[PDB]
């Protein structure tokens, strides 16, 4: 028994699209679920299709642009948007309806951008002349202007794995910028090599940035 | 409509703990409560419904309990999938309703960071922008919040802080707080402060640069 979402997905307002949701178990016996979560947000019932009759119920400010289709012969629910507006992006779940939402699917992350695929601009962050008043110092990749997500950033193709922080990404300028931290003792800074790897899928950007 | 309010949006135990949870509705609800987990990949899963029935799968840890309006999900010997993020919903009527959640961190001792203040890298110089970065490292609790205050100038316009997760190897948190503006602009003020307020002082700990 389970649910298998479709996505992720990238569309420009106005665009529309058709999430899909597949299943394992006696199809037309149980209703299905919608439901939008968005990123700093709980989570909120959008409405129902049910199965053997294909009539659908929608929660009240999902009327509309929201529509369930259901695909029987395969097992298969639908859930279109049109007009896709900012509003529109988060995970959104199925789950089918019972004692409780019994079985959810992974979720589905739609994203709308009208914005192109960037590659990024990793610059090295250092202290320079800051004399290190401590026995740890510091260094960092700074990676922004990009699209879409995400970024893989490494330090030393893996080797320098503890004393690493990779930032979540934030958009700003409609465009991503992420930065990541390495801290490594006072001695192996400089005279070793220390130098941050970012690499964008999207872009087959590749680049390697080394520290000062 | 009918809400559901969760008493706490966040709450911090220890492993072998054990914690209540609760929720409350707008009006009775009969026992049509449901509690659910998410975890930090996305994924939910059901857990108890009807007020009480242990899901099919869920260990005996996990309790529920309530009339009206109020139910309690108890978990009991709190172990290391359960630091994840819990939902309560209603089964009484259209619309379904769930409450706002309430994520279960680790507790542990308090930590300041380890800040440090970065000049805006000269390849970027040579481009448009600067930007200059802040990070603030392993601390505990999550609660920090900082200005930029470049000698009475706070420019809390276009700045982006951000956060990271109860790092799993030692359950603290790291912020980064860049911010970036023009080659101009920045060739004109020559003077950027950073300041952080946080638990362990009542002294605002600031780092700088000034060039």
């Amino acid at each position: 028994v389970q649910l298998q979402q479709s996505g992720p997905e990238l569309k420009k307002p106005g665009e529309t699209v058709k999430i899909s949701c597949k299943l394992w178990y006696t199809f037309t016996d149980y209703g299905m679920n919608w439901v939008k979560q968005a990123p700093g947000k709980g989570l909120k019932w959008m409405g129902w299709i049910q199965t053997n009759t294909e009539e659908p119920t929608y929660g009240a400010e999902f009327k509309g642009r929201f529509a369930f289709s259901l695909e029987t012969s395969a097992f298969t629910a639908y859930k279109q948007i049109n007009n896709l507006k900012n509003e529109d992006m988060a995970t959104y779940f199925c789950a089918r309806v019972e004692a409780g939402f019994d079985y959810w699917a992974q979720g589905t992350t739609l994203t709308v951008s009208s914005a192109k695929t960037t590659p990024p601009s990793v610059y090295p962050l250092a202290p320079g002349s800051a004399a290190q008043t401590n026995s740890m110092v510091t260094l960092g990749c700074l990676v922004k202007g990009y699209f879409p997500e995400p970024v893989t950033v490494t330090w030393n193709s893996g080797s320098l794995s503890s004393g690493v922080h990779t930032f979540p990404a934030v958009l700003q300028s409609d465009l991503y910028t992420l930065s990541s931290s390495v801290t490594v003792p006072s001695s192996p800074r400089p005279s070793e090599t220390v130098t941050c790897n970012v690499a964008h899928p999207a872009s087959s950007t590749k680049v390697d940035k080394k520290i000062i | 409509d009918i809400q559901m309010t969760q008493t706490t949006s966040s709450l911090s135990a220890s492993l072998g703990d054990r914690v209540t949870i609760s929720c409350r509705e707008s009006q009775d609800i009969s026992n049509s409560l449901n509690w659910y987990q998410q975890k930090p990949d996305g994924t939910v899963k059901l857990l108890i419904y009807y007020t009480s029935r242990l899901h099919s799968g869920v260990p005996s840890r996990f309790s529920g309990s309530g009339t009206g309006t109020d139910y309690s999900l108890t978990i009991s010997n709190l172990e290391q999938e359960d630091f994840a993020t819990y939902f309560c919903q209603q089964g009484n009527t259209l619309p379904y309703t769930f409450g706002g959640g309430t994520k279960l961190e680790i507790k542990r001792a308090d930590a300041a960071q380890t800040v440090s203040i970065f000049p805006p890298s000269s390849e970027q110089l040579t481009s448009g922008g600067a930007s200059v970065v802040c990070f603030l490292n392993n601390f505990y609790p999550k609660d920090i919040n900082v200005k930029w205050k470049i000698d009475g100038s706070e420019r809390q316009n276009g700045v982006l802080n951000s956060w990271t997760d109860q790092d799993s190897k030692d359950s603290t948190y790291s912020m980064s707080s860049t911010l970036t503006l023009t080659k101009d602009e920045y060739e004109r003020h020559n003077s950027y402060t950073c300041e952080a307020t946080h638990k362990t002082s009542t002294s605002p700990i600031v780092k700088s640069f000034n060039r």
